[PDB]
């Protein structure tokens, strides 16, 4: 009955609170709806104070980033995006708007003065449920080379279709896949090159076979070079200071100050011949250089590159076959990188050094010559994705289906033990699955089919036992993917599911927001 | 076009009137970037690419109130931009980089919409011989335009912009006595002539009177012997790197150049000594100990050269490296008609540059867009549905620039393009917009023509750009 | 020279000329043609909006939407007088005028940035309105009606009443419509004074009370509220003075000289009373119908009499209760005779229950000639749709007075007009082909957006339809009205007025060959 | 917002016509329009709706008149039958906590109605004090005016005329009339007559013989004198609503006019006297000829109950009054709406196609409205709809949730008779007004003119 | 809130970072306390855990 509050602190604790967080939440999810299934049409992100800077992107991940708000509900689900992008891929899209669907459910059951735990004990059975379930239809391959890289296409292609470059797929998704193909088995992420270069067409972009770099030379180095024997350094070489501090020149004539120019000179050189004793035909230098060992450099006539990038130096020694060296005592003890040859080349109006027969090709380049630097930003960052997704599937073997077939088979599991679940929850949880059914649904409505129709046609399907049954976007039909080749990760699906379900937890067991009163600004 | 600050512009190419423009609609900016994509790949033509966007964007909105939904509008977007490949590539023709006279022809259409469209006289040979002294006339399928500076100089007149194969420097001999000698020998420094100072601090420390003559003598003995191992070759021109931190020039050291006549010039930016290297062949000296005619060139005339009655600037020609960088300078009125002159070469010399580059000519005028609009009206008829119309809209949409040919020409663009549908209906091909004349007439031998590579990343980025465009459906207002 | 004031106050003076001129005027017009796109014709939508003083009011009358408006653009004030004026002539099409007119500045917009001059895109329009008038006219049919059958009139208000709410019941109040106008109507001179007819309504109850009365309903309750309450068939007269004793209107003072002046005056005032009363009652009337009340010795006195009248009674329902009672005006008793009376059917007191109001109809045996229409609905927005769509309902019947005022409707017209403006424009040189087939354009614009507002699939429905009335000639095959198939007009039978088609044409060619020429624009 | 207008225009549209029930009309109108948004964020046409919607409430109406049942065959049942219908208007509002108290005194007012509206006809007084319980209806009839010094004190057997004249200033009906003379004696002389006038007018009215009078205009000075002077009883000033009332009750006349003493009917009773009502002075009439008018009597603890008491009494007696005009009526809130959504759901089951959904969504939303009563009853929900919704599928079309308690139970026996007309005008009401509001398709606001 | 089927609490502080908990004593610090009793029951809180 007093006043306790700072000016600008406020407390809700009644449903007043549950409902802004409510309608904060649908704001979301209907925002990020209109981003999925293949029938998505991309949004802007369009700035005021930040310049003028915008952004267009599909996969909702940007769209949560960009955007803030007063309702702390909006941000814990920007946060449990930024978690789902965090771990695969595509799919913030889908965990947002399931949520968005639970919480409709929640406020329907709260329309009922409903203690919120039973809800909670329910959903958590469902979920455990269904977890199971899934998993007793994880489907798996890798057991064959054909078999698993048509898996990887199914999964390449299938999620294409949830952004724009669906236009030229055959030339993108497999073209991915040979990408994650030199990887290896290595669990690295940071070996593929994103290059943007705005002009031409996303058709005329390639995958090189070998590797560029974009760094200026020295002031008197080849053009080009053939078998080429590659080291790589990281030293001074800038004139090469001494190191050693708190020694002073301090001398009564200059005759000597010449001679110890005279004798820096000397050292300079004798630095370089340690180098070059090991033998090189092409040199590497992380980092800047001087005139002096420049001028060193094209007595030897040697490839000297200056001021290279620290990723890029580690990518380049898994790369080419050798590692990066700061002594040069040892003409023995270092093992040395190998091209075959080592050319120029003019892209866009930028200039770039080929690596062509490359020993190794672990690391990956991938060039993008688009049309707008926009589309280019969106389509680094689907190429990002893709490539996620892909590294996921090569990690984890076992894959599920999509089109809704996981879905409801997952919605009529819990149906069934909805049915054979006495209480509220399970009208709750058959809720809860009517939740899950409305997943696909939003897919259709992307679409625009009959909807009603296709739904129930899934449940009869589903019932029936036709455990393969999906949605045919193409026409609006319902087939089997195992002949269309709709297949997806299971990880995506299983960390989906269950993000979607412990973010609902932490959701629905909230009673009192409290907003402290702003700072100022 | 003025801005909100001091200084003024005025342009004829659509890019960079773009560029001056700021709009808080993301449109705006998507167009924007479009034409600076058209530019980086090809660098003209953005002078229409936009309003062809336009053009495409109205074409589509009869459709979108037609109900027509944005998916089967996009694959039809698609389709179209296919079908349209070819449709350019039927009235191409192969070209020579041994005849003057048609390479001439694409320069001087391509300066067709420039300010000195009019002194093309003049300037057709020089964007040219630009260009062949780069690269070669045989397999070189890359340019780069680095490989050439431009300098830029108020006063003068139009007719003074030349193009010389040899290197011009902004910096002026600090000497005012020995300013010009033929057959010179030149020489670049990278090193400071400065007294001798160690990387770590150096102190040459005093405990006696006759120190001070003693360490003064010797080090005009040392600097001396220096420059006196400098002259052991016989040079006549040096030139000393810009220094920072220290005098890449000695005073006293000037004194001595003073006596033995030599040219000294300082304070060369750090770049474009590569650029000498590549025009006139020399190489650089880090240490005079490494100092050795290997890193010495010759030349046959340098000088400080007048301006008319308008100031000094340092020339050198006559070297004998055969490089493949030049310069021009420029001279007009004021910086206006010299932001002008630029922008045409700069615009004749991207055009020639993508001409070699990818070696298709396609005739402007008028005869492609018909071309265009007639094969797709036929092969809209022959896919009925949605498509149909969609494809219609395309073959309408194309014929919005010829319109504005007509229009700007100072004519009545229906009329116009009633007579240029009836021509190129008949089968008569080669129909091109007359300027001059005021109508339709063979473009042939209108001389107007223009690379392949211009209409055919025009309409692809726009399609793409557009394709895009309607992909974004909503805006969310951000910081 | 340095600038200097020519015109008065430069500094606030705005100026815009040129072809940035007609962009202005195109995007604002095609916005309020947009903005009223969601009530055509026989089936709609119905738009709500409040004004400054916060009155609720939707309909889809479209003139009364864009009359309560406070619009800030010039065209759309000259769109609401556009809707003003087809109001105030037919009643149907209020915004199907102004969506034709927006359709017509569409094409007249894109045809602009092809660099033609208005003129040419002025006289196009002028041709095709009036080759489709012409063709209009030669494709309506006579409607042969006569006094005793109605059916055709009945499904004419029906159809009528599609896309306006009324049509819940959609059978009686075509029939009270067409009862109360034969009723109503001067045959001999095909006039119809909707002055003649009361339209009320008061709140509750339901649309199928929905009634016509064959008489007069009065809103004033007895002068002694004791007096026996309703009487059968009866004779009124009509008094145009109080009972007050005859005061002139000059200023007069009359002295009092004497005490027996005083006794005189004082015995002369009562009898001058009973004088009336007794003047009134020989005359046999049941009946008393004034104008300007009077007192209460009056009303004792007619309690004492048996006599029934009313007072305070207003000028125009005086006038009414003349018309149908047959009689004549009565000024004062020396005009009171038997002769000049007006006879009653019967008369009797409602206070419809609940309520605290008391109204007295009239209703007569013999022939009246002024009626009655009575509304009972959900709230005030419901009677006053019911009143202005019957309003306009009784608009179509009194241009439907004639034959021949109606053809084929539901945009099945629209079609057929735009296939005759094609076919003639077809055959013709150039610089007006084009204008020409801007108006067919637009003449198919309706139903394009006829199809959008019933929610069909537009584009093929237009194209079926289209080839299902080449192929085979008939003014009945339009799109569907009732959504339930049947296209062929001959079966659902939209029965429409023609002058109201043919006028909305000429409206919006005219309306928007006079915005066409606005080319140069001056704001403060 | 103009839809909320439109609601609120609709309430007082169903207040006027009956009353107890506005509150229902709006809660079925605003949760028909929660299932109209669901449905149309499920891309339906709204057109499609609406005519379901009007088709599904033709069958409903048609349902629930097959449903209606007459009465008043007798007087017993009948009597019965409006007692019930009075307590159940009385749950509705606070005078449940005293129902009883009211109900058969309410009945009885209702009786003196015998064939005629107009509830002004029936008085309310309201007193501060006293209690609910303390309240009741008069056995008689009473006024509440002041009487002069010269008149007398108690009176019994009254004859009573009414008058509606002007007897203050004698103001001749022609004006413009004035005095011209010279000397003051022929004033005296005039005014002597003027007053002797008076004294003849009220020799005229006098002749009548009556033994009580009211006037309603202001009995003056001089006329106060002259009636102290005859020494009988004459009322002052008054409404149109109280010599009405006089009239009904005791059959006189509102006379104006009065050279006719014996062609009047005078007005009757048997006593009037006044009564100290606790710090309140009201005359009490008793023996009154016609016992049509009646007077109430309310007093409470504070003003408000005052006030909520009239309005709450008024709206039942504008119920009584509407059952007395029709006898159709149909079993209790709830049961009559369930078997409707039963009939409505077969029809359902007869509904193909999309209008299906729509027309079985305002089933469930007719559905809605018992579980809204039990939750406001404070008791689970779900179980008692199922429950019921099984005990009406059976044909059992009398049981129904208890009135006493949270269980279900047959309102026959329970007694809670709902009347026809009402819900069925209800219903209509509110089908019409969600179909308006539901055909909206743009919101326009004008200027808020500026100030 | 108390119970192990509890209903947590989800707020903001000064500088708009989102906590959810359930104890007492990270509740009441970063709440904004203007009363004084309020701080003293911030620090009893705090104690307590």
């Amino acid at each position: 009955p007093v006043n306790i509050f700072k000016a600008g602190a406020d407390e809700e604790r009644a449903e007043t609170a549950r409902l802004t967080s409510f309608i904060g939440a649908i704001a979301i999810g209907d925002l990020v709806k209109s981003t999925l299934g293949p029938k998505g049409m991309d949004k802007i992100l369009l700035s005021s104070g930040r310049d003028a800077s915008l952004m267009v992107t599909n996969d909702g991940a940007t769209i949560l980033k960009n955007i803030g708000v007063d309702n702390p509900a909006a941000k814990v689900l920007v946060d449990m995006s930024r978690v789902q992008d965090d771990e695969v891929g595509d799919g913030t899209t889908s965990v947002t708007v399931l949520a968005a669907e639970l919480l409709r459910e929640a406020e329907s059951l709260i329309a009922k003065k409903i203690h919120p735990q039973t809800i909670i004990a329910g959903w958590r059975e469902a979920t455990k449920a269904a977890r199971e379930a899934l998993l007793s239809s994880a489907v798996d391959h890798g057991s064959d080379e054909v078999k698993f890289r048509q898996d990887l296409m199914n999964i390449a292609g299938t999620t294409l279709s949830s952004k724009l470059l669906t236009h030229h797929k055959d030339h993108f998704t497999k073209l991915a896949v040979e990408a994650v193909l030199r990887l290896k088995g290595s669990g690295n992420l940071e070996a593929i090159h994103i290059i943007k270069k705005l002009g031409g067409s996303l058709a005329d972009s390639y995958l090189d076979e070998g590797f560029l770099l974009d760094k200026k030379i020295g002031v008197n180095q080849p053009k080009r070079i053939e078998n080429a024997k590659i080291l790589i350094a990281n030293t001074g070489m800038d004139t090469d200071k001494i190191k050693i501090f708190g020694s002073r020149v301090r001398v009564d004539s200059t005759a000597k100050v010449a001679e110890i120019e005279h004798a820096e000179k000397e050292k300079m050189k004798e630095k370089v011949e340690r180098i070059l004793k090991h033998g090189i035909n092409c040199f590497i230098n992380r980092q800047l250089i001087y005139n002096y060992p420049e001028q060193l450099f094209g007595a030897a006539g040697v490839m000297a590159i200056e001021h290279a990038d620290f990723a890029g130096v580690e990518r380049l020694a898994l790369v080419t076959g050798g590692e990066i060296a700061s002594t040069f005592d040892h003409p023995e003890l270092v093992k040395l990188g190998s091209c075959k040859l080592i050319e120029e080349v003019m892209i866009g109006e930028d200039k770039l050094i080929h690596f062509s027969g490359v020993a190794l090709g672990e690391a990956c380049t991938i060039v993008l010559r688009g049309a707008t630097q926009q589309i280019l930003d969106e389509a680094e960052r689907s190429l990002h994705d893709a490539l996620c997704v892909l590294a996921q599937t090569v990690k984890d073997s076992r894959t599920v289906y999509g089109g809704g077939c996981s879905e409801m088979l997952m919605a009529h599991a819990v149906t069934q033990l909805a049915n054979r679940t006495p209480g509220k929850e399970a009208v709750a949880m058959e809720s809860y699955a009517k939740a899950l059914r409305m997943l696909p649904t939003i897919i259709a409505d992307n679409a625009g089919y009959d909807s009603a129709d296709l739904v129930a046609q899934l449940r009869a399907a589903h019932s029936e036992g036709n455990t393969t049954a999906g949605l045919d976007m193409r026409e609006g039909t319902i087939g089997d993917m195992a002949i269309l080749g709709i297949t997806e990760s299971f990880q995506v699906k299983r960390q989906v599911l269950l993000s979607a379900a412990e973010a609902a937890e932490v959701i629905l067991r909230v009673d009192n927001i409290i907003k402290a009163a702003p700072r100022k600004r | 076009i003025q801005d909100g600050k001091g200084d003024v512009t005025i342009t004829n190419d659509g890019a960079t009137i773009l560029k001056q423009m700021q709009v808080l609609h993301p449109a705006a900016r998507m167009l924007v970037e479009l034409s600076k994509a058209q530019d980086i790949e090809a660098g003209d033509g953005t002078t229409s690419v936009v309003i062809i966007a336009g053009s495409l964007l109205d074409s589509c909105t009869k459709l979108l109130q037609k109900g027509i939904h944005p998916t089967i509008i996009s694959e039809s977007f698609q389709k179209a931009l296919e079908k349209g490949i070819e449709i350019l590539t039927d009235m191409s023709r192969p070209v020579e980089l041994s005849d003057r006279e048609t390479l001439l022809n694409s320069a001087t259409t391509s300066l067709n919409s420039k300010v000195v469209s009019q002194y093309s006289s003049l300037l057709s040979p020089m964007s040219v011989n630009a260009v062949m002294k780069v690269i070669d006339p045989a397999t070189a399928t890359s340019v780069d335009l680095r490989d050439i500076k431009i300098v830029k100089k108020l006063g003068g007149t139009i007719d003074d912009c030349e193009l010389v194969e040899g290197l011009v420097l902004t910096q002026k001999v600090s000497n005012s006595g020995i300013t010009r000698v033929e057959k010179a020998k030149i020489g670049l420094i990278q090193f400071c002539l400065s007294a001798p100072k160690t990387d770590m601090d150096n102190q040459i420390v005093v405990s006696d009177y006759a120190q001070m003559d003693r360490v003064l003598r010797e080090e005009r003995a040392y600097i001396l012997n220096l420059v006196k191992q400098i002259k052991k070759t016989g040079c006549n021109v040096l030139l000393i790197q810009k220094s920072i931190l220290r005098d890449a020039l000695s005073d006293l050291a000037l004194h001595f150049l003073n006596k033995m006549k030599i040219m000294v010039i300082k304070d060369i930016e750090r770049e474009d000594i590569e650029f000498i290297c590549k025009t006139i062949g020399t190489k650089p000296v880090a240490h005079i100990d490494q100092f050795t005619a290997d890193m010495l060139g010759s030349a046959e005339l340098a000088e400080e050269v007048n301006l008319n009655g308008s100031g000094k600037l340092l020339k050198i020609t006559g070297c004998a490296s055969p490089g493949k960088t030049v310069t021009i300078v420029v001279r007009g009125s004021n910086k206006l008609v010299i932001e002008e002159a630029e922008r045409s070469i700069h615009d004749a010399l991207c055009v020639i540059r993508c001409l070699v580059k990818k070696r298709a000519l396609i005739a402007g005028g008028g005869a492609p867009e018909i071309e265009l609009a007639l094969r797709l009206t036929e092969y809209s008829r022959t896919l009925s549905g949605m498509e149909s119309y969609c494809v219609r809209a395309f073959a309408d949409a194309m014929e919005v620039i010829p319109s504005t040919l007509a229009e700007n020409a100072g004519l009545n663009p229906i009329s116009t393009v009633t007579e240029l549908r009836n021509r190129h209906a008949q089968g008569e091909k080669t129909a091109g917009i007359n300027v001059r004349k005021g109508g339709i007439s063979n473009i042939l031998e209108e001389l107007v023509v223009q690379p392949l590579l211009v209409s055919v990343s025009a309409l692809t980025l726009a399609t793409e750009t557009v394709r895009s465009i309607l992909k974004i459906d909503d805006v969310v207002n951000t910081r | 020279g340095r600038p200097f004031l020519i015109i008065k106050d430069q500094d606030r003076k705005s100026r815009l000329m040129g072809l940035e001129a007609l962009k202005s005027h195109i995007m604002a017009a095609k916005a309020v043609a947009n903005t009223m796109r969601t009530s055509l014709g026989p089936n709609g939508l119905d738009k709500m909006m409040v004004d400054k003083d916060g009155d609720v009011t939707v309909t889809n009358d479209g003139a009364t939407i864009l009359s309560m408006m406070d619009v800030d653009h010039q065209i759309a004030k000259l769109m609401v007088e556009l809707s003003k004026s087809q109001d105030d002539e037919i009643g149907d099409g209020t915004t199907g005028v102004v969506v034709l007119a927006g359709a017509l500045l569409e094409e007249a917009e894109q045809l602009l940035d092809r660099g033609i001059h208005p003129i040419r895109i002025a006289d196009g329009y002028e041709q095709a309105a009036r080759v489709a008038i012409e063709h209009l006219d030669k494709i309506s049919d006579s409607v042969l009606v006569d006094i005793k059958d109605t059916e055709p009139l009945i499904q004419t208000a029906k159809t009528t009443l599609g896309s306006k709410v009324v049509n819940s019941c959609h059978r009686q109040m075509a029939e009270i419509a067409v009862n109360a106008v034969l009723t109503v109507a001067d045959m001999e001179r095909r006039d119809v004074d909707f002055e003649l007819i009361k339209v009320e309504g008061k709140v509750g109850g339901r649309l199928e009370d929905t009634k016509l009365i064959k008489g007069v309903i009065v809103d004033k309750d007895f002068s002694h509220p004791q007096m026996p309450k309703k009487v059968e068939d009866a004779k009124i007269a009509i008094l145009t003075c109080p009972f007050e004793p005859p005061k002139p209107k000059t200023k007069h003072k009359l002295d009092v000289t004497s005490v027996e002046d005083y006794k005189a005056l004082q015995k002369y005032e009562k009898e001058k009373f009973e004088e009336m009363i007794q003047q009134i009652k020989e005359t046999g009337a049941n009946l008393a119908i004034c104008q300007w009340g009077f007192d209460d010795e009056a009303n004792h006195l007619l309690l004492q009499n048996n006599l029934p009248a009313v007072r305070w009674v207003g000028g125009p329902e005086i006038e009414l209760i003349a018309i149908a009672t047959g009689g004549r005006i009565v000024p004062r008793f020396s005009e009171l005779t038997a002769e000049k009376l007006g006879f009653a059917g019967l008369v009797q007191e409602i206070s419809f229950g609940t309520t605290k109001d008391k109204m007295l109809v009239i209703e007569q045996c013999k022939n009246s000639r002024a009626v009655t229409i009575f509304i009972r609905g959900g709230n005030k927005m419901i009677i006053e749709e019911a009143k202005r769509s019957l309003h306009d309902a009784l608009c179509v019947i009194r241009n439907l007075i004639r034959d021949n005022r109606v053809v084929y409707g539901g945009g099945a017209a629209e079609i057929s007009c735009a296939l005759a403006v094609s076919q003639e424009a077809d055959k013709c040189p150039t610089l007006e082909q084009y204008a020409m087939r801007a108006f067919a354009d637009a003449l198919e614009v309706i139903p394009m957006a006829l199809s959008e507002n019933s929610g069909m699939n537009p584009i093929q429905t237009m194209t079926e339809v289209r080839a299902r009335q080449v192929k085979e000639m008939n003014p009945a095959l339009g799109i569907d009205c009732l959504h339930k198939g049947t296209n062929d007009m001959k079966q659902q039978h939209v029965i429409e007025t023609l002058i109201g088609k043919k006028q909305q044409i000429s409206l919006a060619t005219q309306m928007v060959r006079m915005i066409l020429k606005i080319d140069d624009i001056r704001k403060p």
